[PDB]
């Protein structure tokens, strides 16, 4: 049990780099944190909802609004140029992102794991249906609704006029197609990352990453094989020294360096 | 294992 800490030599990152066959790239938030007076984590979770789904949608309408309008930044467009160029050598790059805001998607990443689920999804809690939705206001009743100042008065939306389900028969109300806390990710997504980790040769860990359970086991269960992990973030994380090498800063700089 | 937390 060494002191083992990780090195910042970004050309033996390169050497790796240049050989990798199958590249995982695990994504973060870099694309909890406060929304008028709560932790965004506590209102990402199911018993917000149950208790309030008119505060919960209000939140999830203005991540929605917020997010609709980004365009991907220098880091996702690297990472999205990384996997189109390894693609044309016969080389797999595979992105495993905790974000639910499909930046990477917007970018044109193509092999993409989702493991929470995107703003851009709703389910029914009623008949379970999953559908893609963009539609800006979700419904009527947030039109306007959603602003983030502590002291912003709530909505509260008859559940009757928030989100509901379409399916013949049904209209139940609908929910973020999101993982929340305390709920169980997809096992097929699960099993889908499983075996990415298993066969890849290179693993990078961005943004980080390294909080939310279980994808915070990532990284450190391909390196725990005796895979090299990259991990790029502005300060240092609790997984870092398990990692062969760490690169400080913003990703809109050292990634798009560390993968040209 | 399965169950997000932080
Ligand atoms: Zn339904």
């Amino acid at each position: 049990s060494f002191t083992a800490r990780p090195s910042s030599s970004m050309a033996d990152f390169r050497k790796f780099f240049a050989k990798a066959k199958h590249i995982v790239i695990i994504s973060g938030a870099g694309v909890g944190g406060y929304w008028r007076k709560w932790q965004a984590q506590d209102l990402a979770t199911p018993l917000a909802f149950a208790h309030n789904p008119s505060r919960v949608w209000e939140f999830y309408h203005y991540r929605r609004e917020v997010m609709g309008s980004k365009e991907p930044n220098a880091g996702h467009r690297a990472i999205a140029e990384c996997e189109t160029r390894l693609g044309k050598q016969g080389r797999r790059v595979v992105v495993i992102t905790q974000n639910i805001d499909e930046l990477h998607r917007k970018a044109g990443t193509k092999n993409l794991l989702e493991i929470h689920g995107s703003l851009f999804k709703t389910r029914c809690t009623s008949c379970g249906v999953v559908a893609e939705n963009y539609k800006s206001p979700i419904c009527p009743a947030l039109s306007g609704k959603g602003a983030p100042e502590p002291g912003t008065q709530d909505a509260s939306i008859p559940v009757e006029k928030l989100p509901r389900c379409e399916e013949a028969g049904c209209g139940g109300l609908l929910r973020p197609h999101v993982v929340w806390f305390g709920e169980n990710l997809d096992p097929a997504i699960l099993e889908e990352v499983d075996r990415e980790l298993a066969h890849c040769d290179l693993c990078l860990v961005v943004g980080t990453s390294s909080v939310v359970y279980p994808a915070a086991m990532f990284a450190p269960q391909v390196a725990a094989r005796g895979v090299p992990v990259a991990e790029f973030n502005t300060e240092t994380t609790p997984a870092t020294n398990r990692f062969r090498f760490h690169f400080q800063g913003p990703c809109g700089t050292t990634l798009p360096e560390a993968l040209a | 294992t399965a169950r997000k937390s932080t």
